[PDB]
RNA sequence: UAAGGUGAUAUGAACCGUUAUAACCGGCGAUUUCCGAAUGGGGAAACCCAGUGUGUUUCGACACACUAUCAUUAACUGAAUCCAUAGGUUAAUGAGGCGAACCGGGGGAACUGAAACAUCUAAGUACCCCGAGGAAAAGAAAUCAACCGAGAUUCCCCCAGUAGCGGCGAGCGAACGGGGAGCAGCCCAGAGCCUGAAUCAGUGUGUGUGUUAGUGGAAGCGUCUGGAAAGGCGCGCGAUACAGGGUGACAGCCCCGUACACAAAAAUGCACAUGCUGUGAGCUCGAUGAGUAGGGCGGGACACGUGGUAUCCUGUCUGAAUAUGGGGGGACCAUCCUCCAAGGCUAAAUACUCCUGACUGACCGAUAGUGAACCAGUACCGUGAGGGAAAGGCGAAAAGAAC
RNA sequence: CGAAGGUGUGCUGUGAGGCAUGCUGGAGGUAUCAGAAGUGCGAAUGCUGACAUAAGUAACGAUAAAGCGGGUGAAAAGCCCGCUCGCCGGAAGACCAAGGGUUCCUGUCCAACGUUAAUCGGGGCAGGGUGAGUCGACCCCUAAGGCGAGGCCGAAAGGCG
């Protein structure tokens, strides 16, 4: 990731946002209530939420 | 009183608990863990629109996290938010 | 403070002596008035807190000189 | 009998407080003072 | 830049198992491998409730400091010595005594 | 750069990666809550409350941005008062706070010494305050010398505990001259002529070269003891590498290194070169620092304590000459010699170490060495400023003792 | 094939000391001749730590007071249940503020803490528990007093307003 990424508009990666925003909504939830098998998921989305704005910020920026 | 983003940030968790199964046996209301800094109205936003049900009333307390001594040294837990959660009569999930 | 605006004359320090030359310390302060200055060029009168020695400068370069001195230190009047 | 500690919150913070130490430049030194030892509480807080 | 990596067959240089041989399991960044069926351990592992699970004493291959070993030279039937040079635009191992890449 | 990884106590869980988006290292970016100068107002730090402008497939409050003071500048405004000036608003730009030592300056003790004590000492020390820089300060003679000459400042060695000062007590303590480190000289007080002509700074580009990651880096095997070999014994080999460390006992040749040889996409230091905005070059004819020098009074500084006391600074009162002039040569006068005050700048040799890297020690080795080898400026004490500990070692490996 | 250190012994030196060696120990030591000192301890009401003594002595904190049956438990005068007895009752009851800060409730455990035992506890561990338009704070308003744009004053720092 990161290069499939930087090829979306801001459209499209706002949509994203919200969409891994969810999922983590999600995750927090299962986990919460001891139902996430797979811990190992939370960063990884924690991490794409990163990405995403990171791009949007470089996007605005220039 | 909502952005999606934010509404979205400001759940945290359900709380189970003898007091938390009563109050919804007994009285139609969820009790939940959410943000720190939330308030009831982006709590009851928020469970409107994410679990999608409807609310009559947020209560809210914060409790203050326990500490715990270590030979000469504390620790000291985090304060959260408890959400007392009240669902119209017409209950659901 | 008890500054000469013209000359910077301010109090210093040094001694008492007596016959027996004890010294304790003490001031010497400058010899200060508040006057009135009649400012031709700005048909106005400043007030300026000078010494007398001031005074003698301002007879000597007019006003004018003096208080163009003031501005160009910054000081205001 | 009466000892010589009767606590105040509110008279702790204003004598000895963050804000009054700042308010002064001897009490800005204090804390000045505090920090080049590296104390953990520069002043009793919240 | 490590001269012994996991799944080299080595030949022990040093301690009670000198003179064998084995394929590394594992290295490990304190300076120490795991090598297959070398400085075995008979531990007695105690009993844990969490999952009624009885003791028992265990075989395992304790970790061997790296430098304790060599890199097997199959086609010599010695211990040997890793140098790295560059061939192609990748840097490779070798053999010391025969200048042999890896 | 890589075949291993997701920092520690600290396992486990769920996972990432193996020829190149795992991880790790370095350059440059992004993000960077709240308190704190804290700067929208407030405040008992990490909290309370606003104004204006923007946004609402819901245009609620919630969210986002701006709004402190001071200084310089500009625009618009604008009194007493006719113009003016003060005042007022807004904008641009800057400052603010922190922090080791060294550094310039404003103030400035006492114990103590004098075998008491006041002049004197301690000492312009301790401390308080202001301000600056990589250094600061000082600096191109109104300086010395001594009838020969020297040629700014700063630092070092002598001169010398000398000459002197001194209740001539206790103490204080030069300079001339000599040997050295380093060396550099300029501008204004002004108009013309020639005119962007030397110089500096900010800064683009170039090459060079440092720094911030790295890359390669020689050569040992048998035997004995032993739990283990680096030890003993045998025979080899490398060395511009036998500095050091680690490895189951003491290793040039097992590992990491070391000698030597190398390397940067990116940022940055410093250097020559070069473009740029600005600065002005050399020439001729000028000009030559006044409440100043000097003086009376009171103090201070000069090694020099008012002394026969020159020189310097000045709180107070005064007050010149103008190169046919003026200062100094330790009271003062003549002669002679020397220099040119009342404008400014200037590198080096000098002072320091919060910090970064490398290396070293007839320095310590757990009551020592930091207060602190260890989760220590902690626990604890104190209203507070502040005070302030104790506490290292199983074993090679947890094989940390199943039953 | 056993260094330093520890503990014995034998010999030796006038002595401070030396050498040899048994045991302990388990990785270091260092002749000789020189070189440099944080170089020798019984006293300093010395400093730090450790351990004696008095001594199994005093004491166990209001003279409001206990007795029994049953239970839990390895153990019960003290904990749980029950019946009695006694004490306070303008308090020794209840409720606020200040101050503290989880001590609250439940389960579980008892080494240390509890001046005794302890199954119990304000002790250890884990989990739970604090729900507001109208109760308080914040908020609006001011008191003493504080701070204070400009300003007045002051060697600087600052003082006053
Ligand atoms: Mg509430
Ligand atoms: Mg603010
Ligand atoms: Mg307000
Ligand atoms: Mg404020
Ligand atoms: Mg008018
Ligand atoms: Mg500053
Ligand atoms: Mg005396
Ligand atoms: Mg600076
Ligand atoms: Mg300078
Ligand atoms: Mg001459
Ligand atoms: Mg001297
Ligand atoms: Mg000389
Ligand atoms: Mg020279
Ligand atoms: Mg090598
Ligand atoms: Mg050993
Ligand atoms: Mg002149
Ligand atoms: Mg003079
Ligand atoms: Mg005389
Ligand atoms: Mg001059
Ligand atoms: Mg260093
Ligand atoms: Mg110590
Ligand atoms: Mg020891
Ligand atoms: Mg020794
Ligand atoms: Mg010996
Ligand atoms: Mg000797
Ligand atoms: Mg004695
Ligand atoms: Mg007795
Ligand atoms: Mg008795
Ligand atoms: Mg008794
Ligand atoms: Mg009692
Ligand atoms: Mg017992
Ligand atoms: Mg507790
Ligand atoms: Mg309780
Ligand atoms: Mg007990
Ligand atoms: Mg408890
Ligand atoms: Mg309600
Ligand atoms: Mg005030
Ligand atoms: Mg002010």
């Amino acid at each position: 990731k990161a290069k499939e990424l930087r090829e979306k508009s801001v459209e499209e990666l706002n949509t994203e946002l919200l969409n891994l925003l969810r999922e983590q909504f999600n995750l927090r939830m299962q986990a919460a209530s001891g139902q996430l098998q797979q811990s190992h998921l939370l960063k990884q989305v924690r991490r794409d939420v990163a990405r995403v704005k990171t791009l949007l910020n470089e996007k605005a920026g220039a | 009183m909502i952005r999606e983003e934010r509404l979205l940030k400001v759940l945290r968790a359900p709380h189970v608990s003898e007091k938390a199964s009563t109050a919804m046996e007994k009285s139609n209301t969820i009790v939940l863990k959410v943000a720190k800094d939330a308030t009831k109205a982006e709590i009851k936003a928020a469970v409107q629109k994410l679990f999608e049900v409807e609310v009559e009333v947020v209560n809210t307390l914060v409790v203050k996290g326990k500490v715990k001594r270590h030979g000469q040294r504390i620790g000291r837990r985090s304060d959260w938010k408890k959400a007392y959660v009240t669902l119209k009569e017409g209950q659901n999930l | 403070s008890r500054v000469c605006q013209v000359t910077g004359k301010r109090p210093v320090t040094g001694n008492n002596r007596s016959h027996a030359l004890n010294a304790t310390k003490r001031r010497f302060l400058p010899n200060l008035h508040s006057h009135r200055f009649w400012v031709e060029s700005e048909k106005r009168f400043v007030t300026l807190r000078v010494s007398a020695k001031g005074m003698r400068v301002i007879d000597k370069k007019g006003i004018d000189t003096v208080l163009a001195e003031l501005r160009a230190r910054g000081e205001k009047y | 009998m009466k000892r010589t500690f009767q606590p105040s919150v509110l008279k702790r913070n204003r004598s000895h407080g963050f804000r009054a130490r700042m308010a002064t430049k001897n009490g800005r030194q204090v804390l000045a003072r505090r920090r080049a030892k590296g104390r953990a509480r520069l002043t009793v807080s919240k | 830049a490590a001269k012994i990596r996991r799944d080299d067959e080595v030949i022990v240089l040093t301690g009670k198992d000198k003179g064998k041989r084995g394929k590394v399991k594992n290295v490990l960044s304190s300076g120490k491998v795991i090598v297959e069926g070398i400085n075995l351990v008979k531990k007695h592992q105690k009993p844990v409730p969490a999952l009624n699970q009885p003791g028992g004493i265990v075989e395992k291959e304790a970790a061997i400091q790296v430098s304790n070993v060599a890199i097997f030279n199959a086609a010599t039937g010695k211990a040997d010595r890793v140098g790295f040079r560059f061939e192609d635009g990748k840097k490779v191992r070798f053999f010391k005594s025969n200048s042999e890449t890896i």
